RNA sequence: CCCAUAGUAGGCCUAAAAGCAGCCACCAAUUAAGAAAGCGUUCAAGCUCAACACAAAAAUCCCAAACAUAUA
RNA sequence: ACCUCGUUGGAUCAGGACAUCCCGAUGGUGCAGCCGCUAUUAAAGGUUCGUUUGUUCAACGAUUAAAGUCCUACGUGAU
């Protein structure tokens, strides 16, 4: 993960889910797009 | 923003703009087209015989064989909407013919029958089924069609 | 696979545009060459011709081939060896309507090509556009 | 019945009891749902304390007060037990709570499709 | 997946679940892949039939399920 | 609302469905909400109203099918958190520190270690604001934030 | 410190300012 | 001449003398020769680095045949290194050309957020939009009491805070930020 | 979500640069089509889109207690 | 718009912050492994001895898992 105030999804594979709490930038092919709020 | 003087900040405040609230939510209260028209008008007279079919899980060059295996006769293959088709069969007077078109459907306009040899030609291939159609104003099933090709 | 050259019929082996393209999937270069040269003696001699081969996963060559390119057929046509700059103002050579239907006449024939609209006037205003797209003018 | 009191929101989660043992490094900060866990009277108490006056009858006052978890009460405070005062949150009922007659009251709103899996 | 066989009335009342079914699933795009599957559409209350040869066998009356449903169906049953 | 028995061979059924009652006080109207008089008169506790837009395991339903409003249909599944995290609704569950009016999850809010000072106190939310225009009967309004 | 502005001091205000409106109207004639 | 002109550090000569960033700007406040630009919601000084960033963004994002830009601002000239002071309301960088506002809006925003002061992308259209949409609140607001009202009239003793400035401002502007939202 | 045939690797040069090195036009087929808006190939090849079809931080220890629903 | 110039070490005891130097957990990597780099969490514990220097600082020698950045009126001379 990296943290970002701005969460953009870098790849078609990436996708935005809330999680305890936060925002997060979930991707399976490209586990390096990984981002949390 | 450097800070205010406060009887300032009462004046800002007091003064802030207040929306009109309606009593009642309004949300809760409260020419390729006619080308197409007059193209199936037109169609609907000049074929004689016509069935339907669901050309869809062919790739681009398979769908260009059949077609070309079509062409090889005096058939025609045609794709229209659904949504401008629907009102054609009522428009048409083709009550029966309402439960046949839905999803993807590929006409097979023609005058004269070489069902016999496309429905070998659909044989090689275990899928695409042939589809019920309407011949000269009169509905015919599959076994209809498969009755009249013998 | 497919696998789309453009290759002229004269030079057979040219090399680079068809050694390291086709070796990817494995191919017998000297099959193919025999083939294409095979094709050659059959059709005219020194004309590109486009290739519609497909690499069967059995390891076996099935080359079919069809008409020779419209933009080189349109330049001998015109008495052209290389194409305008501009292509929109530049022109090198004229060809009548004439020309071009009877060019055409012996152009919606190929079948890799698909140029099989009974119309004579599908393929004559595609060549017209592909004519105006080159420095070629129109006449009459 | 301290134990099964109820906050609103997210308090247990959120809500923190800080204390000081004095001593460095003695700061010790326990949300609510931890303090309710290791004492089951604390938060009520401390609510009342915080509440109370701050002078010197505040304590004089906790000396009057009786909290127990559960429902057991001593048997001499019961009979010292004189009045009970109305609970000040009627807590909402469940639906395994509710009586069919109150559902079939209780109009349908909208006409589900069908054919829904649902 | 070994075969599978795709049977509808559309002169009877109509059922898109199948339709819809057969036009997604029994298509080149996934038998490209899925080449071990024999496809059959044998049209004449639906039914979607899928053989294995190693011991299963999956009926699917598709009249009041939806593509989803049967696709999800199918997918699981190929999963295994 | 159809259901799907297996015995393998799976087929589904159609099965009784409820329907809207009678004489809605307000027909013509763009919601069931609406239609029954209700835009700003029910709240987290009203599993008589909200368990009708519910899956049997808790699950919300999709607006296209309960035909609700945006601004209704975000209401119902926020006021249906809060009811869940309640414990009001035990019978729809997916297969002990009692609560209500809720907001967020139990596990995703961090302890308030230090509330700021006076003028910028950090405060813990109750409620949902998107209940913040129900019908208040109180000379104050709701606080949403304690 | 920021100091914030309060309804009951909004009201304070706008219960003055009536009363200064209704000053202007009696002295405008 | 689509791309903008390179401007200069500091003026070659430099001149005497004719706040500078309070209250709305009066000058380069509407369009001129194009269809969209970068509009000033906020007063500062614009240095050359700034007007560096601008020129380089829209020149390498721009299309030079399709798409024209021009400075609606003059070159720094109030010395401290030399600045352009801009006031509310001016288009700093306008834009024409046979493009569209979804086409430019994208680095005009870019560029406006990387400016010193609040700063929108606007085309005409969209100034236009909201230009009217500020004459509707003031038109339809429920408030009885008004800025303008309460500081004209000097209800409540209220020019004992405000500044005589106030009685023009109406209380839209606050220093070098201009309040868009007040009415 | 679906799906992308083909005049032709459109021409200049560019080893070749074809839609992606550049500038010139930017036509045309079926019914549906950019001589291509983005990835990737020395160049091709492979992938999509468009087209049909359906916010934060600091150092002694947080800092009233709490409270959403009884009529102004 | 000339030049010039105006409290801190050490000893002792350490309290505290985390913006973590080591020790713990985790994500990413141009992470094969060893290694590193980067980021999240973690302040319970630890964070060396010497030579030269008024040197506050600095360099050097040998080590260490590490030889952290700070606040505490040079933290602390009624020690
Ligand atoms: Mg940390
Ligand atoms: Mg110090
Ligand atoms: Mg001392
Ligand atoms: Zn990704
Ligand atoms: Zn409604």
């Amino acid at each position: 993960f990296k943290n970002k105030t701005v969460l953009k999804k870098r790849c078609k594979d990436c996708y935005l889910v809330k999680r305890r709490g936060r925002w997060y930038v979930y991707c399976k092919t490209h586990p390096r797009h990984k981002q949390r709020q | 923003r450097r800070v205010m003087h406060f009887q300032r900040q009462k004046l800002m405040a007091v003064t802030e703009y207040i929306p009109p609230k309606p009593a009642i939510h309004p949300s809760c209260l409260p020419g390729l087209i006619r080308l197409l028209r007059r193209e199936i008008a037109a169609v609907f007279q000049d074929n004689r015989m016509i069935a339907v079919c669901q050309n869809v899980a062919l790739s681009a060059e398979d769908k260009l064989l059949m077609r070309h295996q079509l062409r090889k006769h005096k058939i025609l293959m045609k794709v229209f909407p659904n949504q401008v088709l629907k009102p054609f069969l009522e428009d048409s007077k083709y009550q029966n013919l309402l439960p046949l078109f839905v999803g993807h459907n590929m006409l097979l306009v023609s005058e004269e029958p070489k069902v016999k040899e496309m429905v070998r030609i659909l044989r090689t291939v275990p899928f695409l089924p042939l589809l019920g159609g309407c011949i000269d104003d009169t509905i015919l099933s599959r076994q209809g069609f498969i009755n009249y090709s013998k | 696979g497919v696998i789309r050259a453009i290759v002229r019929a004269g030079l057979a082996m040219p090399g680079p545009p068809l050694g390291p393209v086709l070796g990817q999937r494995g191919v017998s270069i000297n099959q193919f060459c025999k083939e294409f040269n095979e094709r050659t003696k059959d059709i005219k001699e020194g004309i590109p011709l486009p290739t519609k081969i497909l690499v069967k996963p059995d390891r076996t060559f099935e080359i079919k081939i069809g008409q020779p390119t419209v933009s080189y057929f349109l330049k001998a046509a015109a008495g052209i060896e290389k194409g305008a700059r501009q292509t929109g103002k530049e022109v090198a050579g004229l060809v009548t309507l004439k020309h071009v239907y009877e060019i055409a006449r012996i152009k919606a024939q190929d079948e890799a090509f698909a140029l099989q609209d009974v119309p004579l006037s599908s393929v004559v205003r595609s060549i017209i556009g592909s004519a105006r797209s080159l420095g070629i003018r129109v006449v009459k | 019945n301290t134990r099964h009191i109820a906050f609103s929101g997210n308090k247990w989660e959120q809500k923190v009891y800080s204390s000081h043992t004095g001593y460095p490094g003695g700061f010790r900060q326990v949300t609510a749902a931890q303090l309710h866990l290791r004492d089951p009277v604390a938060i009520v108490k401390l609510a009342i304390y915080g509440m109370l006056p701050k002078n010197l009858h505040r304590r004089t006052m906790m000396e009057r007060l009786h909290l127990f978890p559960d429902e057991y009460i001593p048997e001499d405070i019961l009979k010292n037990l004189v009045e009970e005062l109305p609970q000040p949150r009627k807590i909402p009922k469940r639906l395994d709570e509710y009586t069919q007659e109150e559902i079939d009251a209780f109009p349908r709103l909208w006409t589900p499709p069908e054919d829904y899996r649902l | 997946v070994k075969q599978v066989r795709v049977q509808f009335c559309p002169f009877e009342k109509n059922v898109e679940s199948t339709r819809t079914f057969l036009q997604t699933v029994s298509s080149e795009k996934v038998r490209s892949t899925n080449l071990n599957c024999s496809v059959i559409a044998d049209v004449r209350e639906p039914c979607v039939d899928v053989l294995f040869g190693d011991g299963h066998r999956l009926i699917m009356r598709g009249a009041h399920l939806t593509a989803l449903e049967m696709l999800t169906a199918f997918a699981s049953h190929i999963r295994a | 609302f159809r259901e799907v028995v297996e015995t393998t061979i799976i087929e589904g059924r159609i099965t009784a469905t409820p329907k809207e009652s009678p004489n809605p006080p307000n027909p013509s109207g763009q919601c069931p909400i609406c239609r029954w008089n209700l835009k700003h008169k029910y709240n987290y506790d009203d599993v008589l109203l909200l368990s009708q837009f519910i899956r049997p395991h808790g699950g919300m339903l999709p607006r296209k099918i309960t035909g609700l409003c945006q601004e209704e249909h975000r209401k119902i599944e926020e006021c249906v958190k809060m009811a869940h995290r309640a414990g009001l609704l035990p019978n729809h569950r997916p297969r002990q520190l009692n609560r209500y009016l809720t907001r967020w999850a139990p596990g995703s809010v961090k302890p308030i270690y230090k509330k700021g000072p006076r003028w910028n106190r950090v405060r813990m939310p109750v409620g949902s604001p998107l209940l913040r225009d129900n019908v208040c009967y109180s000379r104050t309004p709701w606080k949403l934030y304690h | 410190r920021p100091r914030f502005v309060s309804l009951r001091a909004k009201q304070n205000m706008i219960r003055r300012l009536e009363i200064e409106a209704e000053n202007h109207y009696w002295l405008s004639m | 001449k689509p791309k903008l002109r390179f401007i200069e550090r500091a003026p070659l000569v430099p001149k005497v003398r004719r706040s500078d960033i309070r209250g709305p700007s009066t000058e380069a406040t509407e369009f001129t020769e194009g269809n969209f630009a970068i509009l000033a919601l906020g007063g500062g000084y614009l240095h050359w680095g700034h007007f560096e960033m601008m020129r380089l963004t829209i020149n390498r994002s721009m299309d030079p045949k399709n798409m024209f830009a021009i400075w609606r601002v003059p070159a720094p000239f109030k010395p401290i290194h030399y600045v352009t002071p801009v006031k509310a309301g001016r288009l700093v960088v306008e834009m024409g050309g046979r493009c569209e506002f979804e086409e430019v809006q994208g680095f005009l925003d870019q560029v406006a957020h990387k400016l010193p002061f609040a700063a929108k992308a606007v085309s005409r259209g969209t100034l236009e939009k909201m230009r009217k949409d500020q004459e509707e609140r003031e038109r339809n607001n429920q408030n009885p009491w008004t800025f303008e009202r309460i500081a004209t009239a000097n209800m409540l003793g209220i020019r004992k805070v405000l500044s005589p400035y106030d009685l023009t401002h109406k209380g839209k502007y606050w220093g070098k930020f201009y309040m868009p939202k007040r009415v």
